């Protein structure tokens, strides 16, 4: 059910729409046992469900516990996804709920379609582009709530914090996928250029740093440059 | 045995009597077909030699009254009748025997064959799911759509089988989402079996009429139909054992008797791998698993 570009502005008009993104759901650490075999340990995730107007962010923390005697982890995986995604849309007022929701993975249509049977008139489509969610994970504050949590916990943030103030969700959005792509493409070296220049700093109700417009165009250069080298350092060009 | 007679053949047509078939040309004496074996149901069928479009055809039991068949120039078709007169009726048949003007419905006796087609179809049955209630017989052809098909435009002329849908609520109970999409046996035992056929009779009944349309009128809905019922069984986890070996002989008979000239369009190769390499039932269909591997392995 995947478009072509040709309406990257499909995204920002007025429909209310949310990506879900599934990577960071299901998380493990892979280990030799005293054995000398492998097993899995699993560790904290979560779904990413962003608005990409707003830049709101549902941040529904998946704990450990949750697979506790459980099989087919990866397959599960999707359906709790699914059904995290439906409560969110079940507690938010009418006027609030999505009039379509674009999964980032093929394999989530069909949890997603079942769980939504109550909803017939929210489109369920996924993409065939390539967005960087999965890379939310870098984001440190993200990854420090959820790597702390003690038990289930859905945590609300503005993913663009003050952006909107000064651009448009559609520059928003541009911008938040090509730190993404950076931090996907070469973590340490992303958060370098983020944080060298040790006067610009994150305010506490933010995630990214306080760069002047100036300041981002210097910085979205880096990245952008930063994303041509790896390209280059992998492919030898 | 029962007797179909034929007014006259005023187009040249191939008509169909079950699984068998011959030629009649412009204005051929022939007067219709004799020795029908009684106890099952039966179709005959049409395809006029000028206009390949329109397979056509009647579903009748014999047991349920006098059957003739006469061409109707203003509609173009030759289309089934009852005879009321039974002193009339006789007696037309026996003057076209006489002049032996009939073909003898040709069951070789020790085939099987049409029994294990039709073991479940019966015509109360069938004339629920195509609506004429004012005949006894009743008319099916390529053209006709579903129910389910209509959902997605007249319904007076709808083949109505029961809708089956996997992502549906009737299919999934709340908050049994990732369970019953799965493993489906609650939406066959409980919303099908228990709640809508009542048996597995009546079931298999329409799984064989459904393939049956299908292959006599290359009717696309009824092949729909006839995949999805055969995928809610093997997609279920828990099905009676007897069920299970019932359906490898139904299958398996409909794949032997399949045209194979006819296997591109009407199998479905997605179905047909899930079930016989992939579903739960995978390894009880034994029989129909080793006749579609020596048949058709190209599918698969
Ligand atoms: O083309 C795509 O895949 C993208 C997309 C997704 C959903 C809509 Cl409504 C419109 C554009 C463009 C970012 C993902």
């Amino acid at each position: 059910g995947a478009m072509n570009s040709s309406n990257y502005a499909e995204l920002f008009n007025n429909d209310i729409k949310l990506f879900v993104d599934d990577t960071n759901v299901y998380r493990v650490t892979v280990h030799k046992t005293f054995e000398g075999n492998v097993a899995t340990k699993a560790i904290n995730g979560c779904i990413f469900t962003l608005n990409p107007k707003t830049g709101h962010l549902f941040l529904k923390i998946i704990h450990t516990s949750v697979w506790a005697g459980q099989k087919r982890l990866s397959q599960l995986a999707k359906w709790k996804t699914a059904e995290e995604v439906s409560a969110l849309v079940r507690s938010l007022p009418k006027e609030e709920q999505p009039k379509q929701i674009i999964v980032t993975r093929k394999a989530m249509l069909d949890p997603l379609e079942v769980h939504m049977l109550d909803f017939p008139n929210i489109a369920i489509r996924p993409t065939e582009l390539r967005l960087p969610f999965s890379a939310a994970m870098s984001i440190d504050k993200l990854s420090d709530v959820v790597m702390k949590a003690t038990e289930p916990q859905m945590v609300l943030f503005n993913i663009y914090d003050d952006w909107l103030d000064r651009i448009s969700s559609y520059t928003a959005f541009s911008r938040l996928t090509l730190l993404l792509r950076a931090l996907k493409t070469n973590e340490e070296s992303a958060k370098m250029i983020l944080l060298s220049d040790p006067t610009i700093t994150i305010k506490s109700y933010h995630l990214w740093p306080s760069f002047t417009d100036e300041q981002w165009i210097t910085i979205e250069s880096q990245m952008r440059d930063l994303i041509l080298t790896e390209y280059g350092r992998k492919y030898n060009v | 045995m029962n007797t179909v007679p034929f007014t006259s053949a005023p187009i040249e047509v191939t008509i169909g009597i079950d699984q068998y078939s011959f030629n009649v040309k412009e204005n051929q004496p022939f007067h219709g077909i004799k020795d029908i074996p009684i106890g099952h149901v039966h179709v005959i069928h049409f395809q006029h030699a000028d206009n390949s479009s329109m397979r056509y055809g009647y579903w009748f039991d014999c047991r349920m009254g006098n059957f003739y068949i006469q061409y109707d120039p203003k509609d173009g078709l030759y289309k089934m009748m009852e005879e009321r007169d039974g002193a009339k009726f006789e007696n037309i048949v026996h003057n076209f025997k006489e002049r032996q003007m009939m073909v003898s419905y040709p069951k070789i006796d020790e085939d099987d064959t049409w029994y294990n087609l039709t073991e479940f179809v019966q015509m109360d049955k069938i004339r629920k799911i195509v609506r004429k209630d004012e005949n006894q017989f009743s008319y099916v052809d390529s053209s006709m759509t579903t129910v389910q098909e209509n959902e997605l435009s007249d319904p007076a002329h709808s083949l109505n089988y029961t809708v089956i849908n996997f992502k549906s609520r009737e299919a999934i109970r709340p908050g049994h989402e990732m369970e019953d999409f799965l493993d489906k046996s609650y939406y066959l035992n409980t919303v099908m079996l228990q709640g809508i056929f009542k048996n597995s009779s009546n079931y298999f009944g329409e799984l064989q009429f459904a393939f049956l349309n299908a292959m006599f009128f290359g009717n696309y809905g009824s092949s729909l139909q006839w995949h999805a019922m055969i995928e809610l069984i093997c997609s279920s986890a828990t099905v009676p054992k007897h069920m299970l070996d019932k359906l490898d002989e139904i299958l398996y008979y409909q794949i032997k008797t399949l045209p194979e000239q006819y296997s591109d369009i009407l199998l479905n190769e997605r179905v047909w791998n899930i079930c016989l390499y992939s579903s739960f039932q995978k390894n009880s269909l034994h029989n129909t698993e080793k006749i579609m591997e020596n048949k058709y392995p190209e599918l698969l």
